[PDB]
């Protein structure tokens, strides 16, 4: 059954011609299958025999799945494909359950000869010929040519959805608010009306559907109420995903690792708490799926407080105008927070989680405020709307921080809440110098060939300080110098650096970093009553960096 | 109504195709406001829906220019343009009067629903195709394609280039000693006569255009502290000044001689031939902190001597039509921001601060978007050309609230900081 709508124009890429793939014959039972269905199908309109004029081929298979009753073809248009034009992003986006309205009675129909029964541009015809040979090779004229959209073809599903989008376009007028979703070959329709009545203006829609060329095979409903599409499962009024089973071996590889992550991160939609931190930190090495990497005592602590949720089924809720959006955020450690989102208490609507990876040393406000940003952008992306933010962090400190902080950002509606893992910051270099305190003007190196450096001090009052360092870079040395000006320091101090990366570092106020030395000096840094630093040229630069540096080079 | 007037064909940079551009998620408010934006002007013929065979697309946003009650539809072209007008800079480019910012007092009025009656070349419209972004990608979007001329192209006053100058003559002649820039949907008219004798020229002009068409300029209304009427009044007669500013009093201390010589380090970088030596070597003693030592000799030599090439440096002061101009703002006060404008790294064509009353809207964001638009005018006037921001702020953060406060018809190229400047001073410049 071919359908009466207008068939969308489609042409070549500049200057470009058709596939012509003489393809390789074969005298099987095979040759015999396909005219069962060809001569059946150009019966039923969808493909047609087109003279010997200059229609090219295109590869052809009569295989057919394993013990698959239904012997059926399969033409794959891999060449005609490169030629044809580009189309609209048939499903560029992907809807969110997280965010969709609870519908009392749903339906699916499958659409399978959909794309058999739309029509195809009459001027792009010609180039779907293909043809097939007979025994003796002495019969090669069987050569068809497709009416409607084939399958497996570029345009057919951009097409398809364009021409249905156009076909229920009238439906949903004389019977709007009835929710119609189509995706592929399915057709998801949801309506808040009672079975009986719900099941009315289905079967209306077939046989409007039917009265475009278009069936339906299955009679009413046959898709069971448990639905699952992209893995999603779905429900009347709520969502998850039940098949989240991933296997425990003792040597996996890379290939099983990203898997394992991609199916726990899958997950964070809902199963709140779920991280990857440490599951992940190791796939850092050079790339090789057949690879086995070996397991961390941490990466075995996560796993394990991973499963522990997995092991349990938890569902989500759907969207509801009428109430208020909110989100909470929450910290979990080590660069990993975790989210939810949710109308009514405790009734979930979704859970995520954010990660500042690859990079190191940032603060926490920072990410609390970063992790805001990636809620946000989800919250317009899926409901198109921003939520009421409740994340733990006094106003104050929040001020402080964009009130002294460089980069600008923008932290709409949010509240104040309460848990152990409280944002703060604790400390603050002093933006003057402080007048009572020791002066120690720092210095730090090495023979970046050699690898071994020094690191040291000299004082106001003429308290100097040197040691040695092997096995370390110019940066580490740096760094090194303050970590000891802070130690060998009282309880307020001012510090001169010739660094300008050692500066920064500081002045982040990051906290918790995997670099060893950046924790024991953020732990002197919080110690410490006050805290001045300033900087002066490396080189050139005198002041006393003048002799701090004659100092401490010693080697090459 | 269809009108049978005739088009220009615009072939663009052939090995370039048509824009795909990625339509960025919008608030639900803001799709529903464009949704009624589009279908009226569907209605209007103006633009006209299309189906997949279409595979190009633009962004679009909602804008409150007017003064923040209806919806303005704004069109991110930046591509477009790139793709088309850079070859129709030339083929059909509107030169520059190199004097308007030697002028006393511009203004700046909307044009841009002149193009809204004129046609659009057949072979062309496709690329102008757009979409309206579905919620949650519950629904394709909703894509309609230009009929007419966009108001957001570079490309569209260009073509109606011709249509505007006849326009104009009774108003050029009858006035001769006025100067007209047009920049897209808006021009800008400069005069050396006092505010009120040239606001009325002004209302002159904007009657002059109404009578010769449909063509509206938006009407007037008050908004800020002291009461205004109508039109972005610019005053390019004070677009120039020298943000330095050394202490005038803080240089006793080693800390404020100690921070005071690694700023003139930089400025080394600039400002060629800038003695500090005889400076630090007062401190290249490791001398303690906070101690209060007083200048000497051979090193007040370099204060005052280098204190002087700052208030009058020239050298490469030339701008590089070639070259593409490049704006840095940073993040300052409580209120002001500063900005630096050059082709080449250090070469500072136009430095210039920026600062919004801290309190009607401390807002951080606010500002900065304030801030980019206003320095695009600035170069628009003294150069006739958009700016690439280098804007420290999150990509993610801009993409979500830049249309929250823009009042502007244009959108120049930006990019992110995401880098701490120790450029960071009491007045900093680049
Ligand atoms: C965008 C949309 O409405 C949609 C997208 C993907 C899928 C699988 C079902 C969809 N809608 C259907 C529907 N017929 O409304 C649906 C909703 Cl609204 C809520 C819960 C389950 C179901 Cl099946």
């Amino acid at each position: 059954p071919i359908s009466p709508i207008e068939t969308v124009p489609v042409k070549l890429k500049p200057g470009m011609d058709g596939p012509k793939v003489k393809q390789w014959p074969l005298t099987e039972e095979k040759i015999k299958a396909l005219v069962e269905i060809c001569t059946e199908m150009e019966k039923e309109g969808k493909i047609s025999k087109i003279g010997p004029e200059n229609p090219y081929n295109t590869p052809v298979f009569a295989i057919k799945k394993k013990d698959s009753t239904k012997w059926r073809k399969l033409v794959d248009f891999r060449e005609l494909n490169k030629r044809t034009q580009d189309f609209w992003e048939v499903q560029l986006g992907i809807p969110h359950p997280a965010g969709l309205k609870k519908n009392k009675s749903v339906t699916v129909l499958d659409v399978g000869d959909a794309y058999f029964s739309v029509p195809l541009d009459e001027d792009f015809r010609k180039y779907t010929a293909f043809t097939i040979p007979s025994i003796n090779n002495e019969t090669p004229g069987i050569r068809y040519q497709y009416n409607v959209l084939p399958q497996g073809w570029k345009g057919s599903p951009a097409i398809f959805q364009s021409s249905m989008t156009k076909i229920l376009e009238p439906f949903k007028k004389q019977n709007p608010d009835i929710v119609i979703y189509q995706y592929m070959d399915d057709l998801y329709v949801g309506s808040d009306l009672e079975i009986g009545q719900h099941r009315t203006k289905i079967e209306e829609l077939r046989q409007h559907l039917l009265r475009w060329g278009l069936t339906t095979p299955d009679k009413k409903h046959q898709k069971e109420p448990p639905f699952l599409w992209m893995g999603y499962e779905l429900h009347p009024d709520k969502w998850t995903v039940q098949p989240i089973v991933l296997p425990e071996k003792d040597s996996w590889t890379v290939n099983d690792i990203q898997k394992l992550v991609g199916k726990l991160n899958w997950a964070s939609q809902i199963y709140p708490g779920i991280k990857v931190r440490q599951l992940s930190k190791l796939l850092r090495g050079t790339k090789a799926l057949t690879e086995v990497i070996p397991l961390t005592e941490e990466a075995e602590l996560e796993l394990a407080e991973n499963r522990e949720i997995l092991k349990e089924p938890v569902h989500g809720v759907y969207y509801d105008p009428s109430k208020d959006l909110i989100a909470e955020i929450q910290k979990q450690g080590q660069g990993q927070w975790t989210y939810q989102i949710y109308q009514e208490p405790f009734k979930n609507l979704k859970t995520g989680k954010y990660a500042r990876m690859r990079g190191a040393h940032t603060n926490d406000v920072k990410q609390l405020t970063e992790a805001v940003q990636k809620i946000t952008t989800e919250s317009i992306v899926i409901w198109g709307k921003t939520p009421k933010f409740k994340l733990p962090i006094q106003k104050e400190t929040w001020e402080t921080w964009w009130t002294e902080y460089w980069q600008a950002t923008w932290i709409p509606e949010w509240e104040f809440v309460n848990t152990p893992p409280l944002v703060k910051l604790w400390y603050q270099l002093e933006k003057e110098p402080i007048v009572g305190a020791e002066t120690f003007y720092v210095d730090g190196a090495a023979n970046r060939e050699t690898k071994l450096g020094k690191a040291g001090y000299v004082t106001n009052k003429g308290r100097q300080k040197v040691v040695p360092l092997t096995n370390t870079t110019n940066q580490k040395t740096e760094l090194q110098a303050i970590y000891l000006a802070l130690q060998d320091s009282g309880l307020e101090v001012n510090i001169v650096t010739d660094s300008q990366y050692a500066l920064g570092i500081i002045q982040a106020q990051p906290d918790k970093s995997e670099s060893e030395l950046v924790n024991q000096i953020i732990e002197q840094l919080i110690k410490k009553e006050k805290v001045y630093l300033a900087w002066v040229p490396a080189h050139k630069g005198i002041g006393g960096n003048e002799q701090v540096d004659k100092l401490v080079s010693a080697g090459i | 109504p269809i009108s049978p007037i005739e088009t220009v064909p615009v072939k663009l940079k052939p090995g370039m195709d048509g824009p795909k551009v990625k339509q960025w998620p919008l608030t639900e408010e803001k799709i529903k406001a464009l949704v009624e934006i589009c279908t009226e002007m569907e209605k209007e013929g103006k633009i006209s829906k299309i189906g997949p065979e279409n595979p190009y697309n633009t962004p679009v946003f909602a804008i409150k220019k007017k003064d923040s009650t209806k919806w303005r539809k704004l069109v991110d072209f930046r591509e477009l343009n790139k793709r088309t007008q850079d070859f129709w800079e030339v083929q059909l480019g509107i030169p520059h009067p190199a004097g308007l910012k030697k002028n006393k007092s511009v203004t700046v009025l909307d044009v841009g629903d002149a193009y809204f009656s004129v046609p659009l070349d057949e072979d062309f419209r496709k690329y102008t195709a757009f979409t309206i972004p579905s919620i949650n990608n519950e629904t394709p979007g909703i894509r309609y394609q230009y009929n007419v001329l966009p108001q957001g192209w570079k490309g569209s006053p260009a073509i109606f280039q011709s249509s505007m100058t006849k326009i104009l003559e009774p108003f050029k002649k009858q006035n001769p000693d006025i100067v007209i820039y047009q920049y897209m949907d808006d021009l800008y008219v400069g005069s050396d006569l006092e505010i009120g004798q040239h606001r009325t020229k002004i209302e002159e002009l904007r009657q002059h255009l109404l009578r010769w068409g449909l063509t509206t300029p938006d009407k007037k209304h008050q908004k800020e502290p002291p009461f205004l009427w109508m039109g972005y009044e610019l005053h390019p007669d004070k677009w120039t000044v020298q943000p330095i500013v050394l202490p005038e009093k803080d240089s006793w201390t080693v800390n404020d001689i100690q921070k005071l010589v690694g700023k003139l380090n930089w400025a080394s970088q600039i400002y060629p031939g800038i003695k500090v030596r005889q400076l630090s070597k007062l401190l290249r003693g490791t001398k303690a902190l906070t101690e209060v030592i007083p200048l000497t000799e051979e090193a007040e030599l370099e204060l005052a001597e280098n204190r002087e090439i700052l208030k009058e440096p020239v050298h490469g002061v030339y701008y590089d039509p070639s070259k593409d101009l490049i704006a840095e703002i940073q993040k300052q006060g409580q209120g002001q921001w500063t900005y630096q404008i050059y082709q080449e790294p250090f070469k500072n064509l136009k430095t210039g601060k920026y600062a919004r009353m801290r309190g009607a809207h401390t807002n951080d964001v606010k500002q900065l978007t304030e801030a980019v638009q206003k320095i695009t005018t600035e170069s628009i006037v003294i150069w006739g050309k958009t700016p690439k921001f280098k804007l420290p702020i999150q990509k993610e953060t801009w993409e979500t609230w830049w249309t929250e406060y823009w009042q502007a018809t244009w959108i120049p190229e930006w990019e992110f900081v995401n880098t701490p400047p120790l450029v960071k001073l009491w007045y900093q410049l680049e």
